[PDB]
RNA sequence: UGAUUCAUGACUGGGGUGAAGUCGUAACAAGGUAACCGUAGGGGAACCUGCGGUUGGAUC
RNA sequence: CCUGGACGAAGACUGACGCUCAGGUGCGAAAGCGUGGGGAGCAAACAGGAUUAGAUACCCUGGUAGUCCACGCCGUAAACGAUGUCGACUUGGAGGUUGUGCCGGCGUGGCUUCCGGAGCUAACGCGUUAAGUCGACCGCCUGGGGAGUACGGCCGCA
RNA sequence: CAGAAGAAGCACCGGCUAACUCCGUGCCAGCAGCCGCGGUAAUACGGAGGGUGCAAGCGUUAAUCGGAAUUACUGGGCGUAAAGCGCACGCAGGCGGUUUGUUAAGUCAGAUGUGAAAUCCCCGGGCUCAACCUGGGAACUGCAUCUGAUACUGGCAAGCUUGA
RNA sequence: GCUAGUAGGUGGGGUAACGGCUCACCUAGGCGACGAUCCCUAGCUGGUCUGAGAGGAUGACCAGCCACACUGGAACUGAGAC
């Protein structure tokens, strides 16, 4: 049901009296390929435990995306920290034209055709947050019609 | 000094929506009224009224849907420091057609969809989404 | 009709000749801002009627000297 | 920068200098060796690296690396140099082309032969 | 200009059967199909995302026998043509004459059907065509030449074609040894283990 | 008779890089006289001292 | 004694007369320079006494420019809020200072200190005196070192 | 007609980056675009076996654009990262509250002329296919002229009082 | 900052033709921070390469235009050439 993807594993370190203590971090995303997506970030002493913590957090933090037949509704911009991303709907057969971190998010969410570009910092943790922030704020003609007090047909 | 009353109008809307204000008030002008008319017909604001004679005062009643501002973004395009005019075949589309562009044509101020149907270009006043 | 430019007299110190500045208003090719550009033409002014400041009215003709190829039609506004 | 400021002074592109100026935008250049010797690299490397001083047909006098194990080069040898910096060697911006002009190919080389001017063995 | 080496190492690298043999035996009776070739072939490859895109492109190439320069040109045309680029690319590979001849049953494999095309034994609407990459149009008639109707491999190839699923966009007459290309195969008529969207994304890297 | 540009010149000015020899220990902690800025004078060297200024000073 | 600006309260008057500003011009701490005065205290330089391995210092005893005045020059400072000017808009709290209205109590202006909300920010923090939301115009940046140096120009007695 | 008969190489395999082992060497010899590798158990040097990528080519070098939103018009910054002139006044320049009328310069619409052919793009046609050749369109985003539109910007005239 | 045939005017001459094209005389102008003058580099275009585009780079082959013909200078002939 849920597609899981491991985006990045990093080794971090803190210093103590006896020397350095290493640990690992894991960044993952989960999604149902139909408009739901979440990301999790886990820390542990061993890689497998870090990944399992991340998968566990991701499943509890999914948001909803209003997709339009495997693509976006309109161009969107997302921002988080140094990361600025841009995404655009594309025609069928285009595929996912996106960088590695944006690709994992877009794919587990069910986006099949999209043109994307990451500006600024490409740190994966912040690119994922910016991507999901762009998808979560995307509007559909339904909600645009509702808030404006108009029918969908007068919108399109 | 004040050099763009239209940008001041849009900013008052933008800032009032962020402050959850029920209405915003500002000195009036015929161009401001013409823009208010388009905002109302598209359902972005609720109503407007001009009050006063020698110093008219325009008041815009803002709307909120499910506790959220209806105007998600409002942005000046043409501005005194840089005017923007578009021909009919190059009128912009806001949010893939889900938003509007307020265009000043020789037949008056209207949306980008209305200007396309009349086969006219003009000055791109602002985007509303 | 006849093509015709209109500008302002910036010099009248020549015998039967004047310098006229024509202002154009064009969009900058890169930055899109509308800017003012100027061209100064040497114009034939028989009768020596124009003074510095007048808004005149000129047309293109045959060469009359090394630099003159325009001639005064009328005065639109006097200074 | 405002558009008014850009109308007066437009954006300026930074001109980049070549890392191989003695080639003068030619793919190779021929020179005459004026000195053949060894030199030791920067920290943290240690070796006796084989280089040569070579006066080019355009008058430039530069240093060129001699790659591969063993060479036949001496003073007055006529060689062909190409672009290519040697990272750990101070100011060596060019490589000698093995197997061109007076530079012989490397002996007994079996892999990456075309990079060292070695003909195919008859096996 | 043609791969001329062992045929099963290809299918073993791609981890699936590429129909590179006739089919008289089972691909597991001739090779260790589920094992990649070589000394380290038993290892478990940790394919990067680029590696997964690359292997999908090499699979489709190795099925039809196209080299990279020719394949890249198919992609450029597929992207130029209107419609879904990934499906356009499969329709162009299925239009090749050597492929059409094989799908009709005249060759046991695509390599054999290519030798039949190359050796001047095939006609299109009544003209000899010996270009393996010739594009077959709708309603075109592909047929075996008379001097080649007596070859023993063409009937051995016709008796293996019914052992496989019959293509529904063609129409073969095993008797007169000629078929008609009625229409371009839809995406549904083609295999589902080919993930052509990976190829389209690979050529945007 | 000028201007400009290229090459070259005993000697000389500082700069970069390498390497680490000699002399000290100026800065980083209140770095053992808080540091730094402008200016002036002095000193083998880092610098020191006067005058005004800053906190991008620890303690209290 | 001569003289500039700011603010408030009621009115009257003009009628867009406005905002910003390359080049230009003026002002511009301290030190420093020129001429003429002045010189208590302080004190670069300098001298001696100490401290120290040394001590061209820190400490002590002295002490000259200078610090002061008149006129002229210089034109630089961590000249800092390290935050250009002008205008509009957007929850609050506690103070300082200076007006003014009303009945200590209630308002209403100007300038100012600290905290903090949304928002913004890499973070620290900023937060109606914005680093928030916008408009107008200007100045400036484009890896570190070489270097704010060389050469040339302009300015300066230096 | 005859017979598989005459016809496969080049780079790479530590990470970016598709592809791993042994032996030799022992900060040497050497590699290197960068991170870096080499000190006696080297997937990084050299040979070998195996593998990967291209293929009558494959590598290297040179050079341009890209990635570089790293000169940012589209599309960046300036409290502390590089960056607000020490502070002002002010000419040129840029910008300009509100109402009516007029003008039609900017702007917008339409027409006409021109924008050579080739090239690019679309639908076709012809060489067995393709490259290539070719018919017809579109495009040439411009300029000029004419006729209209008048909201906005500009000009001219008259005001207004909220900026000054 | 530059310019004295320099900027304009009148008259004569000259050219296939307008013209400081040339000469005499008169006027004292003309160009320039919307970059004159001076210095360095360069044939221009249709196009070509790159780029999602805006741009950036470029101008070989093919076609249009210009310039040159050992170096400097000159005219003659001719519808047309320096
Ligand atoms: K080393
Ligand atoms: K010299
Ligand atoms: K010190
Ligand atoms: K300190
Ligand atoms: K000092
Ligand atoms: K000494
Ligand atoms: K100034
Ligand atoms: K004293
Ligand atoms: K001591
Ligand atoms: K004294
Ligand atoms: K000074
Ligand atoms: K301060
Ligand atoms: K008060
Ligand atoms: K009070
Ligand atoms: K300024
Ligand atoms: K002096
Ligand atoms: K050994
Ligand atoms: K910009
Ligand atoms: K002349
Ligand atoms: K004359
Ligand atoms: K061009
Ligand atoms: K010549
Ligand atoms: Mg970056
Ligand atoms: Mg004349
Ligand atoms: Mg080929
Ligand atoms: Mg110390
Ligand atoms: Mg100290
Ligand atoms: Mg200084
Ligand atoms: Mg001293
Ligand atoms: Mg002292
Ligand atoms: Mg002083
Ligand atoms: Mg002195
Ligand atoms: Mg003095
Ligand atoms: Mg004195
Ligand atoms: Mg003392
Ligand atoms: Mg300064
Ligand atoms: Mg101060
Ligand atoms: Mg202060
Ligand atoms: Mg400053
Ligand atoms: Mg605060
Ligand atoms: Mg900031
Ligand atoms: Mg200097
Ligand atoms: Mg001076
Ligand atoms: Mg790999
Ligand atoms: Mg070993
Ligand atoms: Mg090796
Ligand atoms: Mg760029
Ligand atoms: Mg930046
Ligand atoms: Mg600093
Ligand atoms: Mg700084
Ligand atoms: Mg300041
Ligand atoms: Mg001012
Ligand atoms: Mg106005
Ligand atoms: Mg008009
Ligand atoms: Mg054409
Ligand atoms: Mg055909
Ligand atoms: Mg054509
Ligand atoms: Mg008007
Ligand atoms: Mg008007
Ligand atoms: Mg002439
Ligand atoms: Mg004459
Ligand atoms: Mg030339
Ligand atoms: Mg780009
Ligand atoms: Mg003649």
């Amino acid at each position: 049901e849920l597609q899981e993807k491991l985006i990045a594993v990093n080794r971090v370190s803190k210093t103590v009296k006896g020397g350095r203590i290493f640990s690992f971090t894991a960044l993952t995303v989960v999604g149902d390929g139909n408009g739901r997506v979440g990301f999790g970030y886990g820390k542990a002493r061993e890689v497998p435990a870090a990944i399992q913590k991340a998968m566990e957090k991701a499943r509890r933090n999914m948001i909803n995306v209003a997709l339009n037949n495997g693509t976006l509704q309109h161009p969107v911009k997302g921002v988080h920290t140094g990361s600025r991303v841009f995404m655009q709907p594309a025609s069928e057969g285009t595929g996912i034209i996106a960088g590695g971190a944006m690709r994992a998010v877009l794919e587990v969410a069910g986006v099949h055709n999209v043109l994307a570009k990451a500006y600024g910092s490409t740190n994966p943790i912040n690119v994922v947050r910016a991507t999901i922030d762009g998808l979560e704020n995307m509007n559909s003609p339904e909600m645009v019609a509702a808030k404006r007090g108009k029918s969908v047909e007068e919108i399109l | 000094s004040m050099q763009d009353p239209i940008a001041d109008m849009l900013t008052r809307i933008r800032n009032g929506q962020a402050a959850n204000k029920a209405a915003v008030t500002m000195p009036s002008s015929k161009l401001k009224v013409a823009i208010a008319n388009v905002l109302k017909e598209e359902g972005f604001i609720e109503d407007f009224k001009v009050e006063g004679d020698t110093k008219p005062e325009l008041e815009l009643t803002l709307k909120y849907f499910q506790g959220k501002a209806v105007v998600e973004s409002i942005q000046r395009v043409s501005r005194p420091g840089l005017r923007i005019y578009k021909r009919k075949d190059e009128l912009p589309k806001v949010m893939a057609g889900l938003g509007i562009a307020v265009v000043s044509t020789s037949k008056g101020v209207m949306t980008d969809r209305a200007a396309r149907q009349a086969g006219l270009g003009g000055e791109i006043i602002c985007y509303v989404a | 009709k006849i093509r015709t430019l209109q500008g302002r007299v910036v010099s009248d110190k020549m015998e039967k000749s004047i310098v006229v500045a024509i202002e154009r208003f064009v969009k900058h090719p890169i930055y899109g801002k509308f800017i003012k550009r100027t061209t100064k033409l040497h114009v034939h002014d028989e009768n020596n009627e124009c003074g510095i400041g007048d808004v005149v009215e000129i047309r293109e003709c045959r060469p009359l000297s090394k630099t003159k190829s325009w001639t005064l039609v009328r005065v639109v506004e006097k200074a | 920068a405002t558009v008014n400021q850009l109308v007066r002074k437009p954006r300026a592109r930074k001109v980049a200098k070549s890392n191989v100026p003695a080639l003068e935008a030619c793919p190779q250049k021929r020179g005459v060796c004026t000195r053949v010797y060894t030199t030791t690299p920067k920290k943290p490397n240690s070796a006796l690296r084989k280089v040569c001083r070579v006066r080019l047909t355009n008058g430039f006098e530069v240093t060129s690396y001699i790659g591969g194990e063993g060479h036949n080069l001496q003073e007055h040898s006529v060689i062909l140099i190409r672009g290519g910096r040697v990272k750990d060697l101070p100011g060596v911006r060019y490589h000698t082309v093995r197997g061109a002009l007076d530079c012989s190919g490397v002996k007994d080389r079996k892999q990456a032969r075309s990079k060292y001017g070695v003909k195919r063995p008859k096996a | 200009a043609r791969y001329l080496g062992p045929k099963l190492k290809l299918s073993r690298r791609e981890g699936t059967d590429l129909f590179l043999k006739s089919g008289v035996r089972a691909i597991d009776t001739k090779c260790k199909i589920e094992q990649a070739p070589g000394q380290h072939g038993a290892r478990k490859p940790r394919l990067s995302d680029y590696g997964v895109q690359l292997r999908e492109k090499q699979k489709v190439r190795r099925i039809y026998g196209v080299l990279e320069r020719q394949f890249r040109n198919y992609y450029k045309e597929a992207a130029r043509l209107k419609g879904n680029t990934g499906e356009n690319l499969l329709a162009l590979l299925e239009g090749r004459l050597d492929n059409v001849v094989y799908r009709m049953g005249f060759g046991a494999t695509r390599a054999e059907a290519r030798q039949l095309v190359s050796h001047k034994a095939i006609m299109v609407n009544g003209r000899v065509v010996n270009i393996a990459s010739y594009q077959v149009s709708p309603n075109d008639v592909v047929s075996i030449r008379e001097k080649a109707k007596k070859q023993s491999r063409v009937k051995a190839a016709l008796e293996l074609a019914e052992q496989r699923e019959k293509p529904t966009w063609l129409e073969v007459d095993a008797g007169k040894m000629e078929g008609t290309f009625k229409r371009k195969p839809e995406r549904s008529d083609l295999s589902a283990d080919i993930n052509e969207h990976l190829i389209v994304e690979l050529y945007s890297k």
